[PDB]
DNA sequence: AAAAAAAAAAAAAAAAAAAAAAAAAA
DNA sequence: TTTTTTTTTTTTTTTTTTTTTTT
């Protein structure tokens, strides 16, 4: 079972799992440790920001790929902002700085 | 390329190798700055690594080329 | 984008600003039209449109009306994303106390107001009252009341005095607190008060209050007044497959909260009685509690931090069952065509668009769907050289993900290089591997330069190659090079390997026949110049054929052996070390090819006749039966006990099992008895099973043993080995009961495997969590301190030589060979195999070497402190994160784990470490020092042995002498605690009161009785204070003066002692005066958590003479008086332990008082950081060595460094720290360094070993801990402290989604930090 | 008929930590 | 008779998804 780009989850814009849904594999905690065990940094950022979470990022990467460019635009993980909003829902005041 | 250990022999850091290779490949991929070494129907990555092996690429040639480009 | 992130507590004004309206309706939609209800949970005019750039009423469906809000429905025509971003709020009629601060244990509001949590809970739950501004009344400010006392206060103080109950009361309390007076009075009390619990609570409160005033916060903010509400998008109303709605409980909780708040407002409008509104307020508080504790969304294995931030599903992925293929090269792996065409679909579309074969991307879509032959050429173009990551399921070590060049192949299985399988721990019984695709040029170069399988042929755990050929290649090679006495082509001469191959393949010559040939070997002994040497070599035909595959540099003798598994492994290691990397990769591919091919040519099958049952099995078994029957009848007659009979039977069964083992090995290994072209000759056997066991392909002597000979003796459920062992073996039949016993043996092993893996996962989890931050940052700290490195001997042969320990590290001080004043190497030069061998031949016994735990690096580790980066030759690079690789190396082998006298052997001189001896009466040399040790220095001069000699031993020889090999010298009596005497003289009865202190017990066997000293309790209290004292006196009766001091020789015995001698008998030096009566993975987990063992062996807290204190006041008190220092310290001891120190002993600080397991914390506070890390690394290394797995000490060392990252202050010094404060070590280090560089003075600190989880919680970066092992506590602390996040480590940056400052990204960080 | 918790199965094993109770004074 | 220390006891953490009861 494989995938290139299909429907994402609603609550968090992440690729679906499983086989019944046309999903993608899980880059789990252990895999992240194994990646950062190397000096591999850009690949991890691509895995967990542009290929899985960043709603605007992945669309732009797709468009660049179709245009022969392999350029990465950082943006920000969507689920990160989701977590920020959720914890702001509690009695917690968290914000971003300069 | 079987491996890039020779590139490390040329640039012992093993990390700036990746940065310079990616910079050269990005510059020569999107447009302009044609590769200076013959290719083998390979992607920009492989030819950039081969050029780093050949020694014509280093940590200074990219900077001086950018400076000359800036000067014009 | 943002260098750092900040956190603070919620304020009503900020809550109002965040929201964009009040959701007054506890409703979903109008349920009369399809227009969502006004100010409902899904409110358009509060949040935004449901459809992009279209109003709810449809007034403006056009972009030109962007920004302008309608009036018919009041919906601001924007993108639907505004619904995701815009929040909401609920104005609560009654204030609500936030619940996280209520049950945090310790509660924030709890100790902030300095009242018990029970009273706070009772007050908030509307079942009590509290005092607000008691004033001139009988009621204290913090006093709480009940309904009866409320009525009493009303009757007596219904005037100005006032009180409340619940949320409003607590809000009034918080609003009516100052902070200046609180801080001042609390500081005064801390300075004056000297009680541990009050002092601790007071300093905790001072820290909380000073942090709060430092932060821009007010206590009332911790009580909710306006409740924020999540954007509707994050709480979607998903309809199930039909006419129904099934969304999260969040919508239900919000509906409940809004309904209850509306009901409370309505009742307050109605002015209901206080009881009904009280119930309403309590219900509203419960509803807010249920809505808040979101926690689960943030908590749990399925929380945002762990399920959606760290471990994130990713596109461009796939998976499949794996399968073998020889034809692949190590730098590439196969790939099913379908997954190739599916993964690179964006890439193929782009390549087709650029190629011009199509214009609209839909044309390329229809092309790929049609499977047009053009698409395959595009696939070969994109796949040309474009690595992909092949990852297995349990990613334990960094090798769990390796890059590979795809090679499109038909089928549906991920073909894998065979060799690399060994690294993955991947067997082909159906395991499923995942394929990921790097996208960007950064990532492609990153995968090819680091994760390519070529770049990883040396493991990070240790220097052993990881590409060790596994099972089939090894058997083929071994069968290719193995001499038989005679065969076709035996006894000729070959001009070279080429015609050897020609002869074998033609069938004219056997694959192996001892024969002389001509081989040319190339050697680079000169300055990197190849020299050719050739001559006649006696070898084997298959061996000569193999020689064509070795590169030039290697010698020839390397392939003149049988080439077992270990031989091939070290042969590849030699190739890697002498010829670099590329030759080794080519050589590994070739060795796999030439192993599989000749294994195929061998036809090494296994039939049932390949395992012969030795004839002695029956006879050995029958003799064993006769012996066990004889011992059984001997027990029947009563000559022995049941235990003695059991032990005897087990021992003889073990001996018979060994006999059968030896018989079977003799039968197998030299089975071959064939002609030599003469009469007869024996040779190493060609029996199939023996070949597959000797080569090391599969199994070993242990495994073959139960295929032919008896299985031995299996364990009944609890290891209690049955006295009727399995007399049968697998080749023969097994009866029913023997199989039942084997099931007993095997089910426990399977269940072990399962739960052991479960636990090892969590051990690795903690290990990586506690060593996330450490990233190599500095080349060298320029520090001279280090740890001593020596070979390890437990009391026998050396378990692990000095070379293995020292290899790959950086020396701290110059090596001083025993040619004293000979500078063998510089004091700070790296060490590798050549220098290691030079030290070895120099016979260097101990070396000072640099360790990360000693490094003076700031927020990191000095590179030279880490030495050689395993998995690569040269030294560590600037950046490569050591913490995660070290944690993985320590944790991965967790799966492999499983949950008298001395006879000196070698010949050498005798050395005594910590020597304090005396000549006994017989003339032998006894030891009067508990901590003395014996070294056997070989003739060379090095330490080849070391033995712990207990107190009062026996020695035939003396110091500085020589003992032949095997000469028993060390011996002692471990039964009774000796009372040996230092001097010689008469023995009186001094303070031996008979009838009150002691008793007379008669030895019935002989009649020669002996005085008996009872304990302190059994006798009278009057005799309790009367000490039993044995004093030595001279012939004249005068006291004997011990040399070195004026004190006489008096000995004080403990309770339950048996005094041997009587009055009127002289005693020599060293006479016993009284007969004194007397683990697997969990061990590693306990060790790294650094927990107090069951019996915390207590060491000497301070140097000085020792004495006893108050007796049986719960425990016995020992007081050590320093000779020149201060005595007043005391030590309580459970006196029922068999202590080691007498009453008149002078010992050094940190000397064992009661033996047993040693607590790490006391070891530090008594020995030192180097000593405790030595103990930890040695013990865990012993645990791993128990199973044979090898882990380089550096990883344990760095983990230990992280475990002690925290420390405590002993004095504030000229700084502004609190003495009772407890802070990160490097913080005080840099502070005191900058203070000392100036004219001021520094402070003093004591280090402590916080357990791996404990030290992990000390991580200042709350984001790390907020994602690790808890959310409640970490978030509570971050909120109260208002701790800004620095984003320095590796885990937090992953959460933020920016480049990790570990590998390549480090350079980028090195740029960004340069900006500021 | 409408609104609201979990008292309504559950316990193991072990550990960390907080609160209460019991020595042992002067 | 009060107060500090230690011990003991209670409670809260550590690797597949909600009806019945009351007003
Ligand atoms: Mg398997
Ligand atoms: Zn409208
Ligand atoms: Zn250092």
């Amino acid at each position: 079972h494989a995938r290139s780009t299909g429907s994402y989850s609603l609550v968090t814009q992440q690729p679906l799992g499983g086989k019944a849904q046309f999903g993608g594999q899980r880059f789990g905690e252990m895999e992240v440790w194994a990646l950062e065990a190397y000096g591999a940094a850009y690949t991890l950022q691509e895995m967990l920001t542009v290929k899985s979470d960043d709603v605007n990022g992945r669309t732009k990467m797709y468009k660049n790929i179709v245009d022969g460019n392999h350029q990465m635009e950082p943006g920000m993980p969507e689920s990160f902002n989701v977590l920020l909003k959720e914890i702001r829902s509690l009695g917690i005041n968290i914000e971003l700085e300069d | 390329r079987v491996t890039v250990q020779d590139a490390v022999e040329k640039i012992g850091n093993r990390f700036d190798l990746v940065l310079v290779a990616a910079r050269r490949a990005r510059q020569m991929q999107v447009g302009g700055k044609d590769p200076l070494v013959p290719e083998e129907n390979d992607k920009t990555t492989v030819i950039a690594l081969r050029e780093i092996e050949e020694g014509l690429i280093n940590n200074q040639i990219l900077d001086v080329r950018e400076r000359q480009e800036q000067q014009e | 984008e943002f260098d750092a992130i900040k956190i603070a507590l919620a304020s009503p004004d900020m809550i109002r600003s965040w929201s964009f309206g009040e959701v007054k309706k506890p409703e979903t939609i109008n349920y009369r039209t399809f227009k969502p209800e006004r100010d409902g949970l899904f409110c358009a005019r509060i949040f935004g449109p449901v459809k992009d750039y279209e109003c709810l009423c449809g007034k403006y469906k056009r972009l030109k009306h962007r920004g302008v809000i309608c009036e018919k429905c009041g919906v601001e025509v924007t993108q639907t994303k505004v619904r995701r971003e815009r929040m909401g709020h609920i104005e609560l009629a009654s204030p609500t106390a936030h619940i996280w601060f209520l049950k945090s244990l310790p509660s924030r509001i709890g100790l902030l107001l300095d009242m018990p949590l029970r009273d706070i809970e009772r007050v908030l739950y509307f079942e009590s009252y509290v005092v607000i501004e008691g004033g001139m009344t009988n009621l204290e400010r913090q006093q709480i009341l009940t309904e009866e006392q409320y009525l009493d206060a009303l009757e007596e103080f219904g005037d100005e005095f006032d009180a409340k109950m619940g949320a409003e009361a607590i809000q009034a309390l918080l609003k009516s607190m100052d902070l200046e007076q609180e801080c001042e009075q609390l500081r005064e009390e801390l300075n004056e008060t000297n009680s541990e619990t009050k002092r601790k609570k007071l300093t905790k409160r001072i820290k909380l209050l000073e942090a709060f005033v430092q932060s821009g916060n007010k206590p009332e903010w911790m009580i909710l007044t306006v409740l924020p509400v999540l954007p509707p998008d994050l709480r979607p109303l998903v309809p199930l497959d039909g006419g129904r709605f099934a969304t999260s409980d969040l919508n239900d909780l919000y509906r409940r909260v809004i309904n209850r708040n509306n009901r409370l407002k309505r009742l307050l409008d109605l002015a209901a009685p206080d009881i009904i509104v009280r119930n309403e307020k309590r219900m509203l508080q419960e509803a807010v509690d249920a809505l808040l504790d979101l926690a689960d969304m943030i908590k749990g294995k399925q929380g945002r931090f762990r399920q959606n931030l760290l471990g994130k599903r990713v596109d461009y992925s796939g998976r499949s069952v794996i399968t073998v293929g020889p034809y692949l090269r190590l730098h590439q792996c196969g790939l099913p065509k379908k997954m190739a065409l599916e993964l690179f679909k964006p890439f193929i579309y782009g390549k087709l668009e650029l190629r011009g074969l199509a214009t609209t991307i839909k044309a390329a879509k229809k092309m790929v769907e049609r499977e047009e032959a053009v698409v395959w050429d595009i696939l070969d173009e994109v796949i040309r050289e474009h690595p992909v990551l092949l990852n297995r399921a349990p990613t334990l070590h960094r090798l769990g993900i390796q890059a590979f060049e795809p090679v499109l192949i038909e089928g549906k299985a991920i073909q894998l290089h065979p060799l690399v399988c060994a690294a993955y721990n991947a067997d082909f019984d159906g395991d499923q591997m995942a394929v990921h695709v790097p996208l960007t040029l950064e990532a492609q170069l990153e995968a090819r330069a680091l994760m390519m399988s070529t770049n990883n042929i040396l493991s990070p755990a240790n220097g052993e190659p990881i590409i060790v050929p596994s099972q089939d290649v090894v058997l083929g090679l071994y069968y290719m090079t193995r001499d038989c006495v005679n065969a076709k082509g035996e006894g000729m001469v070959l001009t070279g390997p080429k015609e050897a191959e020609r002869l074998y393949r033609s069938g004219l010559a056997s694959l192996h026949a001892r024969v002389k040939v001509r081989i040319t070997e190339y050697e680079k002994d000169a300055n990197g110049e190849l020299v050719a040497k050739t001559s006649l070599k006696d070898t084997t035909v298959g061996r000569a054929i193999l020689w064509m595959i070795v590169p030039k540099g290697l010698p020839y003798s390397i392939v003149n052996q049988a080439l077992g598994k270990k031989a091939i492994s070290k042969m590849l290691n030699t190739c890697y070390r002498i010829l670099g990397l590329k030759p080794t990769v080519i050589f590994a591919d070739q060795i796999m090819y030439t192993g599989f091919a000749y294994a195929a040519r061998s036809g090494a099958s296994v039939g049932i006749d390949d395992m012969v049952i030795p004839e002695k099995k029956h006879e050995i078994i029958s003799e064993a039966e006769a012996e066990v029957a004889e011992i059984q009848e001997q027990f029947q007659s009563g000559l022995v006990t049941a235990g003695e009979r059991y032990n005897k039977v087990i021992d003889i069964w073990a001996a018979a099992n060994d006999r059968v083992s030896k018989a079977m090995m003799d039968n197998l290994q030299t089975e071959t008895v064939i002609n030599r072209d003469g009469q007869e000759e024996k040779q190493v056997s060609f029996n199939s099973i023996y070949m597959m066991a000797d080569s090391g392909a599969r199994g070993s002597a242990a495994q073959i043993r139960q295929l032919a000979g008896m299985r031995g003796l299996m364990a009944k459920p609890d290891g209690s080995i049955i006295e009727t062992p399995i007399t049968a073996n697998f080749r023969e039949g097994l009866n029913v009961l023997q199989y039942f016993i084997s099931t007993h043996g095997a089910r426990k092993g399977l269940a072990d495997t399962a739960l052991k893996t479960a636990n090892s996962g969590y051990l690795t989890r903690r290990l990586v969590d506690v060593a996330q931050d450490l990233v190599v940052t500095e080349d060298d700290c320029g520090t001279h301190e280090g740890i001593m490195m020596t070979p390890v001997i437990e009391g026998g042969d050396v378990k692990e030589p000095l070379r293995d320990r020292v290899l790959g590290r950086v020396t701290a001080e110059d090596v001083l060979k025993p040619g004293t004043a000979d500078i063998l190497v510089p004091r700070n030069t790296l060490l590798h195999e050549q220098w290691c061998d030079l030290l070895e031949e120099n016979s260097v016994d101990a070396v000072k070497v640099r360790s990360v735990v000693s490094c003076d690096t700031d927020f990191g580790v000095c590179a030279h402190c880490y030495g050689r980066d395993l998995a690569r030759g040269h030294i560590i690079n600037k950046g490569e994160a050591i913490g995660v690789i070290a944690a993985q190396s320590i944790g991965e082998p967790g799966t492999q784990l499983t949950m008298s006298s001395i006879q000196v052997k070698n010949k050498g001189s005798i050395k005594l470490s910590n020597v304090k001896s005396v000549v006994n009466s017989s003339g032998k040399l006894v030891i009067t020092s508990r901590n003395t040790e014996l070294k056997l220095i070989d003739e060379f001069g090095r330490t080849k042995e070391s033995y712990k000699v207990p107190y009062g031993a026996v020695l035939a020889k003396g110091d500085g002498e020589q003992v032949a090999g095997g000469e028993t010298v060390a011996n002692w009596d471990p039964h009774t605690m000796p009372v040996i005497t230092e001097v010689s003289g008469f023995v009186r009865f001094t303070d031996m009161i008979d009838g009150q202190t002691i008793t007379r017990q008669t030895d019935e066997l002989t009649g020669l009785s002996s005085l008996v000293v009872l304990d302190s309790a059994e006798r009278t209290a009057g005799g309790k204070d009367l000490r039993p004292a044995l004093k030595i006196v001279d012939a004249q009766g005068n006291d004997v003066l011990i040399p070195g001091t004026d004190m006489p020789a008096q000995y004080f015995l403990p309770g339950k002692a048996i005094v041997q001698l009587e009055d009127g008998v002289q005693i020599s030096s060293g006479d016993t005066l009284a007969r004194i009566p007397q683990g697997g993975l969990p061990r590693v987990a306990d060790l790294f958590e650094a927990r107090r063992p069951k019996e915390p062996a207590i060491l000497a807290e301070i140097s000085g003479i020792v004495s006893f204190g108050k007796e049986t006041k719960g425990k016995r008190r020992l007081v050590i008086t320093p000779v020149d220092g201060s005595d007043p310290y005391e030590e309580m001891i459970p006196k029922w332990r068999q202590l080691n120190v007498f009453e008149g002993e002078r010992v050094e600080r940190g000397d064992v008082i009661s033996d047993g397991p040693e607590a790490p914390h006391d070891i530090l506070r008594l020995r030192g950081v180097h000593a405790v890390t030595r103990y930890i690394v040695n013990e865990v290394q012993d645990v791993y060595r128990l199973q044979g797995v090898k882990i380089n000490d550096k990883h344990i060392e760095v983990i230990v460094r992280q475990m002690l990252r925290k420390a405590t202050i002993v004095n504030a010094g000229s700084s502004d720290f609190l003495e009772g404060e407890q802070v990160e070590y490097s913080r005080v280090k840099i502070a005191n360094r900058e203070l000392e560089a100036n004219g001021k003075v520094g402070a003093t600190y004591s280090r402590d070993l916080l357990g791996i989880t404990k030290a992990s919680l000390a991580t200042e970066s709350f984001i790390s801990a907020a994602s690790f092992q808890e959310t409640t506590r970490v978030l509570t602390e971050a909120a109260v402290a208002g701790k800004r996040d620095e984003l320095r480590g590796l885990k937090e940056n992953v959460i933020v989604g920016r480049l990790i400052p570990a590998g390549t990204g480090y350079a980028y960080h090195q740029d960004r930090m340069r900006r500021r």
